[PDB]
RNA sequence: CCCAUGUUAAUAGCUUCUUAGGAGAAUGACGUAGCAUGCUACG
RNA sequence: CGUAGCAUGCUACGUCAUUCUCCUAAGAAGCUACCCC
């Protein structure tokens, strides 16, 4: 803005105009003068909303330029994440049996459904009421899956452990309810 | 994509897309080195290009902002901005860049094509930042270098492992060795698939390539195979730890009489535990891989790792930790290709033990407690700053001898380097001196060691042996073959061939000479073990057969020849070419 | 290919009248990013065009709903309006009509992709909608059916399965007469071919299914809002029997939805100059605007005073933050006014007073805090019930 | 950030930000405060100042309004309103700020320097929020007058713990104890990072500093230690909680016969139980710390807090308990940092335990029972209020005697503070009178309790012992060293080390001279167990070692030396300096 | 001349507010073409 | 009477400032339908 030489002119215009003002000067070096007053300020002006346009667009484009960027930016961290997620979760597959089953497959393919239910090396049970733990994991060995499980842990509502001593038909109603009975494959 | 300069670590978010490796740079530093030097392409967010679809202008000086995207002059919007202004070229933070006046050596760094040895001392005495820049954009004008050889199409199969090849011709021929690997290609007008992996070795007779294949595909006529090229990554960790000196010793615990042996290695061990990291120069045989044994056992207690940057330098330091260290706690981590034949004593591959051994490349990002590099000579500031990028230690020791042969650098062909440039480690050792110094030889016999201080060595060994009058000369020429710029010598190999019976105590000798392809040659003829001298510094032998092949400037270097010959154990048989190496040595004329 | 997904079930955390606890599927991006992009057109072209059956996107303010209630008064004969409700509709679906939905749903892809484009696109629609793995709290579970609520295309899919459930109320309806009891000849002719298009014939026959669509449009005309519908029928035809009453939907919803719609929970309207019953959750009345009759959408009286007393946000409980929401509770409760009850007419002066107050101690506070009062206040219309009143006026 | 009045509890957002704790003020406070000191800055949401870059006005008495900035009468906008204005200063919540008389106070608490004793009794006479900024603006002039000592650069190393350094001139040197920690400094001409903290000690022979250092890097000449200072953070509790009375024990249970010792400390406990909080004062060694281990006791269901302004005097806490409390329910917290010797008996950092012991800056936020305040007159409002924020309970005890010496509080230099005005706790006492209150000394024998009636207690204490004939008197004067300002009486020292025979009873006695460095120096030269008078106060021995130092103004209070000697269970011997003080108690002669 | 201390989905509708862009209108300043009137020089 | 020049007034077009209206995009906050009776 007033870095250009345009505003340079309209101070050398005003200075004139307002020099032969001072002076007294005739009317027609007067309107000459006023001629160049208008004109100098008619071109400012012009280069004025031209630069404030040109701020606004430069603005506006480095304003962009960091969207995209922190857009670029969390993109990476996305996927650095989602490796991280799928590495760490083949790092808990059990390679043994479940290579087996698989290469003792057709082409390969095994329906998921059966992933777990043959491999896992862990089985949380979830037991609603006495009733049901009477009948699907009495003891501290039960049958599932034609494999035998070992109890490992039984843990409550709240997360606080119960011992198996605990669980008795008296004694149910004292407990929080359904307990999450952690078991190990044997 | 935001990051730091690599010239001044500022903010920013712009990346010199002319150069190969794709540095960041600041506003002001991309600005002063656009200016100067032909990298007229800018990387920002998005690419600083016309995006006007017709038309292909990308030079940063004259690119014009207008709306959200750019334009060259041509398609300049009504309201526009110019990038290249005032000093600096438009990017993000561009508020908080200061500016640098290391530029000039960003510029011939960044500009240069690493041929002359102007380069490498400038990728030498630079800053650190610049350091990993000249090694990285060094390493991969390496790989675009290999990326430029020929492609071998077959002509027949000779039988189930031989192949008769040709090369392409207008680009050169890469040797034939175990290091190039090759993916075949089969093109039946369609399905252009990997058909594996092979490498390949020439043959005893004939122009004849016999190749191992990761696969087991039936050749044929059609087969054309390629070069691969490593895509190498960039690294962040630098060169060199900053040293801090320590008031006591931390991280260790002492143990009280060790051994006998070690009693003049106790206070050196005790430096090691006080500072940060450690130099140890010495010349040839001197103890220097034995010391980092000594202060392995002088430490029980610290996880160790020993890593080199050649392969069977690392397997004699697997050797001699065998033979002081105790067994069961040291592993030898092979790479997953592992092409080259490793050491097989230790629990391979098992990165949990305590006294772990590793290439430089092939070593594992963990935590550790003391380790030790070995053989430094040989090894770049990329190596350096991979080890010290893996591994995150608290006492770092570097042992290596200067005067040896350094890394290849198949780049440089004009010139010779100086010593003390090989890279950040021996600069050191070349500036202030090593940090522990021992020199007094208990490898090799008094005559020996006696040439090798009239050698490359101005007079400074003291070795502690007598002449065991097993240290012979030859003098006779040998014809060249040239096989793949890799020359081997027929009449020499026929000429240790025949000698080999009238001294049987030979029968165990080693071969050397530097030439992998004569040998490889020796295996066949005479069958003897044998090891390049290159991939030799570090072992060694009781009966060394060495034969020097050609009087060029590459079998004829003063280190080359004092690392071949400082082998020897007891004795060493040489077989020599140059009229003038052969007499500056005093062995038995022959 | 097929991908299949993995829909999360939360808890929704709303108002409501029942202490059934609600669950929402939240289906994974990645079935989203390609169902958005596979239906967006057509979900677009049915959310755009106003005066059809499915009226999904037709504004019930800007004299909205009483064009949806002369739009489904589509010159039937003897008028009577029905309205049924799928007892567990989003559960119990049987898996063949969400196929048979999301198959009308995909017929408009006849020229943009191919025939196995279409139906990996239908594998992929019942991979990651119909039988999914649901995490439910920690766990992948297997949803053996049944349409998830959280889909792109749930409202139009439910819509689809409606008005093909209410189809087949109809061809029962129409099939199960006595058939010598059907004295209008053109009917019992159409009937006689229905059972010949339907079991008799392996391929389409457009004539007669082009005639049969024209009959249900002129004595069954229906408006559909993905599962709440009312029916315009025709109450002679119903009476004898060639048109779907309540218990042939009970009947259809028997055998083809695997529950019972018991007849307490679907109304009947023998009237018109009092609209449907409920539709939308939002009843109708017949009110006199300016010089004629429309009808208004009222809310039912105690949702929102419900919607006032309790918020699900603590800052919400600070009232002069919120007038922004009191302005929006009044707008949709402000048919209430002329309401022929008076205390159901008093809750939007309620509301109105509220505002007033509302933003009387709001200048209050900014008027202590600061200590000047606010230069362009512009809520003097708020408290008005002409902006109100506008606001359901045929005129935008 | 709005908030309420430090003067009249308004809500305001005004911050008068010439003072250094930066309190909140009322629109009307704000201008009555800086209409009269010299006060001239005003912090609101955004500060006053004038918004126009070229210039520095920020005085509120001159700066108007305009837009929505603020400018001088220089850059003033054609449209301004003045901010300081009838009778008020412009500010958010204008019309309800009610004004108040009581300026003068908060003007002289906020504007003087904390030097004379008239700045103490006005912060202990003002109102409840008076009090708390009075505090907090004292601990912040220690603070800021902690920060003013001096940086000490070593100039060589002499070992590995030994130190030699040199204070820059200029600024006078820290004392060397405990307490005083610094950050070291390397400066490499660049990368001034934190290298450590290091706590240092006077060395027994010579100019040397002995550093104890949280790192083990090796000190060189170049680096340099800085004293670090604590940013002291603002309180909200009040110092005294409002005294509610109850008809009858609550949130207690009190136990039948729990002991025939506390059969005369029943109704006490009982009153405890009664009284929200309550007040027991009484000459030393009668039993009011081992009332408040009968109190726990009492009340076994009750999860008291023991906690003590010193360490020593928790540690002894400590000690009384495990005498006669149960043990497995008492914990003692130590701090992080934890630099002084600590009493490990208990589990110790146990927050959940029933008997919990601390100190008071080191408590943890938490609801408890009856908790137990010891030592008050060690303490300042700022522990009060950081006790009464910190532990919220159902009943408060506050045990400890106005006679002893009160807090340091370094800033004090001239006058002398009266015992009333130490803290609010210590004014209730010697107002009103204290809650319980038990005369009569169960600790020393005959003639010292004797002395100490003859001295600042008027003579009131009957104390059940009879003269054991231990109690020994000295007179020669000594010789001064003056190392930190904390002299050493070498001399002294040796007179006690050569008696230390004829007597083999006091080779277990315990070592008092306040004096820290003289302290330190008995450790060396005899090897006592020994404690300055200061973490003195709430422990007691068989036989005490008393040694007068100096004839100051320091050792020479009648307070400090009435509470060094009274802790002689059996016995005391004490070499003194003053002619007057030495006459005006009764041992024997020597 | 010095002594205490660190804890919760999809879709749809609607209300309000902000920003950016476009279009149109109105008023005023300023500048270039066209029209008219008047003054001077010449024919 | 005409040409050239000057002055004044009146129309057409361009630049700037202000106001108003409309739309399109983007963003933020909220409500209802949904869910159950
Ligand atoms: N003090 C010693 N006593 C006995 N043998 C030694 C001693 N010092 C060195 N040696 C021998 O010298 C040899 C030097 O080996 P090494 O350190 O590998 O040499 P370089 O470092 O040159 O490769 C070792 O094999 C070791 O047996
Ligand atoms: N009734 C009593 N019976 C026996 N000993 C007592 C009795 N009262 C007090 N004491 C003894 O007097 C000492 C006073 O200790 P303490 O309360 O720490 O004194 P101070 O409060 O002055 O520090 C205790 O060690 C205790 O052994
Ligand atoms: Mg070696
Ligand atoms: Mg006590
Ligand atoms: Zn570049
Ligand atoms: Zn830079
Ligand atoms: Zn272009
Ligand atoms: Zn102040
Ligand atoms: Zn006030
Ligand atoms: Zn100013």
């Amino acid at each position: 803005f007033s870095s250009l030489p345009s505003y340079a002119a309209f101070a050398t215009a005003q200075e004139a105009y307002e020099q032969a003002v001072a002076n007294g000067d005739s009317e027609v070096v007067l309107k000459k003068l006023k001629k160049s007053l208008n004109v100098a300020k008619s071109e400012f002006d012009r280069d004025a909303a031209m630069q404030r346009k040109l701020e606004k667009m430069a603005d506006q484009a480095m304003t962009q330029m960091y969207k995209q960027a922190r857009s670029e930016d969390k993109r990476a961290k996305v996927t650095s994440a989602m490796q991280t997620m799928l590495f760490t979760m083949l790092r808990k597959l059990d390679n043994d049996a479940l290579n087996n089953i698989i290469n003792n497959a057709r082409d390969g393919c095994v329906p998921l459904n059966i992933i777990p239910l043959t491999t896992a090396a862990k089985l949380m049970v979830v037991i609603p009421d006495y009733n049901t733990y009477k009948n699907t994991c009495d003891g501290t060995t039960f049958t599932y899956a034609s494999a035998l499980w070992e109890i490992q842990q039984v843990v409550d509502a709240d997360s606080k452990i119960v011992q198996l001593s605990e669980i008795s038909m008296d004694n149910s109603p004292n407990l929080a309810w359904p307990l999450i009975v952690t078991a190990l494959r044997a | 994509a935001v990051g730091a300069c690599v010239l001044c670590n500022s903010q920013t978010s712009l990346r010199c897309g002319a150069c190969i490796r794709r540095p960041f740079l600041c506003c002001k530093c991309c600005y002063d080195h656009v200016i100067s030097t032909s990298h007229k392409l800018v990387l920002s967010v998005n690419p600083y290009v016309c995006n006007a679809p017709g038309c292909d202008v990308t030079d940063v000086t004259q690119l014009y902002l207008g709306g959200m995207s750019y334009y060259c002059k041509s398609h300049k919007p009504p309201i526009s901005f110019p990038l290249c202004a005032n000093g600096q070229v438009f990017g993000l933070y561009k508020n908080t860049c200061v500016g640098s006046d290391n530029v000039t050596d960003f510029n011939a760094i960044a500009t240069c094509d690493w041929t002359n040895a102007g380069d490498y001392i400038l990728a030498n005495t630079c800053t650190e930042r610049l350091k990993l820049f000249a090694a990285e954009t060094l390493k991969a004008t390496e790989e675009t270098f290999k990326l430029s050889y020929g492609i071998a199409t077959v002509r027949e199969v000779l039988s189930d492992r031989e192949l008769h090849l040709s090369w392409e011709v207008g680009k050169p021929r890469p040797p034939l060795n175990r290091n190039y690997v090759f993916t075949g290609y089969r093109v039946t007008k369609n399905s252009k698939v990997q058909i594996g992996e092979y490498t390949f070795e020439k043959g005893d007779y004939g122009d004849a390539v016999v190749y191992r294949g990761t696969t087991t595909y039936k050749l044929n006529v059609g087969d054309y195979f390629v070069l691969t090229s490593h895509t190498v990554m960039p690294l962040s960790a630098p060169t060199l730890v900053p040293q801090e000196h320590y008031v006591r010793i931390t991280g260790l615990y002492p143990t009280l009489n060790i051994s006998d042996e070690f009693s003049s290695n106790v206070a050196n061990y005790q430096k090691v535990g006080m500072q940060k990291y450690s130099t140890l120069q010495g010349p040839p045989g001197t103890g220097k891989s034995h010391f980092a044994i000594g202060l392995a056992l002088y430490y029980p207690s610290a996880r160790i790792v020993y890593t080199a940057c050649s392969h069977a330098a690392v397997d004699a330091l697997c050797e001699k930790a065998l033979k002081y260290l105790p067994i069961d706690k040291c592993s030898r981590i092979i790479p997953a290709r592992a092409r080259v034949e490793c050491f097989d004593k230790f629990k391979v591959n098992s990165t949990l033990e305590q006294y772990v051994f590793c290439t430089v490349n092939a070593l594992p990002e963990t935590t550790a407690d003391i380790v030790v590099f070995d053989e430094i000579s040989m090894a770049t500031n990329y190596d350096l700053s991979v080890v010290n990028a893996r591994l995150r230690a608290k006492h770092y020791v570097y042992i290596g001898d200067p005067a040896q042969l350094p890394a290849p650098r198949t780049l440089l062909t004009k010139g010779t380097l100086e010593p003390e440039y090989f890279n950040s480690v021996c600069r050191l050792m070349k500036t202030i001196g090593p940090d522990m110094f021992l020199g007094t030889c208990r490898r090799c016999p008094a005559e020996i060691v006696d040439t090798v201080s009239a050698l490359v060595y101005d007079n400074k060994l003291k070795a502690h042996k007598d002449k065991s009058a097993q240290c012979f000369k030859m003098f006779y020429k040998g014809v060249i073959t040239h096989d793949v710029s890799s020359a081997i010598n027929r009449p020499q190999i026929g000429v240790v061939r025949e000698f080999l019976t009238r001294n049987p105590a030979w029968r165990k000798a080693v071969f050397i000479s530097p030439y992998n392809s004569q040998n490889a040659v020796a295996s066949k003829i005479l069958g003897l073990p044998t090891q390049t001298v290159d991939s030799s510094q570090g072992s060694e032998y009781d009966y060394v057969i060495f034969t020097q092949t050609t009087e060029t400037a590459h079998s004829c270097n003063v280190n080359r020849f004092n690392v071949a010959i400082t082998r020897a154990k007891v004795g060493i048989l040489c077989i020599m070419s140059d009229r003038d190496l052969y007499d500056k040595l005093q062995f038995t004329s022959l | 290919n097929v991908i299949p997904t993995i829909t999360q079930m939360n808890l929704k955390y709303a108002i409501s009248a029942k202490n059934r606890a609600r669950t929402v599927a939240g289906v994974s991006i990645c079935s989203t990013m390609t169902n958005r992009q596979f239906h967006q057109k057509l979900l677009k072209s049915i959310a755009a065009t106003r005066g059809a059956t499915v009226v999904i996107g037709t504004s019930k303010f800007y004299g909205g709903w009483h064009n949806m209630l002369k739009t489904v008064y589509s010159d039937v004969e003897n008028p009577h309006l029905m309205g049924w409700d799928y007892p567990k509709c989003d559960r119990a679906m049987p898996n063949m009509l969400r196929i048979m939905a999301s198959l009308v749903l995909a017929r408009k892809h006849t020229t943009c992709c191919s025939l196995s484009h279409r139906f990996y696109r239908l594998a992929n629609e019942c991979a990651q909608v119909l039988s999914e793995m649901v995490m439910c709290g920690g766990s992948l579970y297997v949803k053996p059916g049944g349409t998830s609520s959280g889909d792109a295309t749930t409202a139009y899919a439910n819509s689809v399965f409606n008005i093909c459930q209410a189809v087949t109320a109809n061809v029962n309806a129409l099939l199960s007469t006595d058939g010598n009891k059907i004295a209008d000849k053109y009917v019992r002719n159409l009937q006689h071919r229905l059972y010949e298009c339907l079991y008799r014939n392996r391929d389409v026959d457009t004539d007669f299914v082009n005639e049969f669509y024209a009959y249900l449009r002129k004595h069954f005309s229906m408006m559909i809002l993905s599962d709440d519908a009312v029916v315009c029928f025709n109450s002679t035809y119903a009476s004898q029997g060639l048109v779907a009453s309540i218990k042939n939907f009970k009947s259809v919803l028997y055998y083809q939805n695997n529950v019972f719609m018991s007849e307490a929970k679907c109304w009947t309207e023998t009237d018109l100059t009092k609209g449907p019953h409920e539709f939308c959750s939002q009843h109708t009345m017949l009110v006199k605007q300016g010089d004629d009759y429309v009808y208004l959408p009222y809310p039912d009286p105690s949702r929102i005073l419900g919607a006032g007393c309790f918020v699900d946000d603590i800052v919400k409980t600070d009232g002069t933050l919120m007038i922004e929401r009191f302005v929006s509770l009044a707008i949709d409760a402000y048919p209430l006014t002329k309401h022929p009850n008076q205390e159901y007419a008093d809750v939007f002066h309620l509301y109105l007073q509220y505002i007033r107050k509302l933003h009387d101690e709001l200048t209050g506070h900014m008027l202590d805090m600061y200590s000047v009062m606010l230069t362009n206040d512009n809520t003097s219309r708020y408290w008005e019930p002409e902006f109100y009143e506008a606001m359901y006026t045929p005129h935008t």
